[PDB]
């Protein structure tokens, strides 16, 4: 669901040319969360 | 009698000062249409209008 | 297994009339009648249903956003909540919703019709799951039950029955539509059903045929 | 009389927007088509009598 | 007073975990999340039929 949200957010900015300051402050918030989720998924598999 | 009271509230959430704020207004019409029974059965129905 | 893009399919609805279930599909002829009607397919053992015009095909599938950003300017799998672009196979015209008046229901009927509408304003539908078992962002099981909503007008495609025969429009309530995988990406150089083709006989130049035109033999 | 008069009052100010948006965009025109299709003008003009 | 010939009978033994066996008392969900089979409620003349 989070992945469907970012891809969504991309279309809203597909037609623009520069991302305004408040278009990045929220954007970096979401991507930081996605990184933390990915870290967990590895630690259910590491140590086969 | 009951219907005239609920709707009076919605009038104050579509505009605030001289015909503005449409984001909540946009979702009102798209949500109100979903339930056709919201319209009085005298019109917007199957029998007659 | 699951629906994919570039697949040919047919719609299907089931509404009993004589206290027995009658299967009804959606089809239109194309050139000369922009409207659409229903074709009963309940007596296949005696009445041969016309499936030459019932075939549809799926060409595009996008999220609502993606659609709205495209409006200003491979092979995917369908998920509930996405949009869709139907396409009639034979006449090569896009299914849409018109702005005419008709049908007993009338009111907000807005009877269905297909003209050319490649331009994306009223030629798109979003599909939602029917019961609480399913949810958004889920893969579409073959043979599920769908509810279709117009992107532009925001009305369910309603099987509106009235005093007359059964008519289709988008006015008042839901209509349970069951999908049907007519076919998929077939293999090259192999005979498949539903093709139109000739029957040679012998070795080089001989073929099946019927009597010529302008005769009283009634082509028998 | 109070009900239906108040309902159309709601769907007169729930209009898409002033012509600031309706003359330079294509999103708001979708809403205008919907609400205009629910109240025929022929009956509406005659009601003021 | 006297003997009585009793024949034993192995109803069951140490079954496997996580598998349905006969003679259990258990519920019947339907659908996906929250739905199950049931009968009519108490204090009724329907005789639970």
């Amino acid at each position: 669901r989070l992945q469907e949200s970012i891809s969504d957010f991309y279309w809203y900015y597909s037609g623009k040319d520069v991302i305004e300051e408040q278009g990045k402050r929220n954007f970096s918030k979401a991507m930081s969360v996605a990184k933390q989720v990915f870290n967990s998924l590895t630690e259910y598999i590491q140590g086969p | 009698c009951g219907g005239e009271r609920y709707l009076d509230f919605l009038r104050f959430a579509v505009f605030v000062n001289g015909e503005s704020v449409e984001e909540n207004a946009n979702v009102v019409v798209r949500l109100l249409i979903r339930k056709p029974e919201c319209f009085g059965p005298a019109l917007r129905g199957e029998g007659g209008s | 297994q699951f629906l994919r893009t570039d697949d040919e399919v047919v719609l299907q609805c089931s509404a009993t009339v004589l206290k027995e279930q009658l299967k009804l599909c959606l089809a239109a002829e194309g050139f000369g009648n922009r409207l659409c009607f229903l074709e009963p397919t309940s007596n296949a053992q005696n009445v041969p249903p016309d499936l030459a015009i019932c075939c549809f095909t799926l060409e595009q599938s996008l999220s609502v956003r993606a659609l709205q950003e495209m409006l200003a300017n491979g092979h995917r799998t369908l998920l509930y909540g996405h949009a869709i672009l139907l396409r009639h196979a034979h006449s090569r015209m896009y299914l849409s919703c018109l702005t005419t008046s008709r049908s007993m229901t009338d009111k907000l009927a807005f009877d269905v019709g297909l003209q050319e509408d490649a331009t994306g304003e009223a030629c798109w539908w979003t599909m939602h799951p029917a019961s609480k078992q399913r949810s958004e962002g889920e893969k579409v099981r073959v043979g599920d039950d769908l509810i279709l909503v117009s992107v532009s007008s925001e009305r369910y495609l309603h099987l509106s029955t009235a005093s007359g025969e059964l008519q289709v429009d988008a006015s008042f309530m839901q209509t349970l539509w069951n999908m049907n995988p007519i076919c998929s990406c077939c293999e090259e150089g192999y005979v498949t059903g539903g093709h139109v083709l000739r029957l040679f006989h012998g070795h080089m130049d001989e073929c099946l045929t019927i009597s010529a035109a302008d005769s009283d033999d009634q082509r028998r | 009389m109070s009900f239906y008069a108040a309902l159309i009052d709601l769907l007169g100010r729930c209009a898409p927007e002033m012509h600031l948006i309706q003359a330079g965009k294509g999103e708001a025109l979708r809403i205008r088509a919907i609400l205009r299709s629910l109240v025929p003008l022929d009956d509406l003009v005659g009601i003021i009598s």
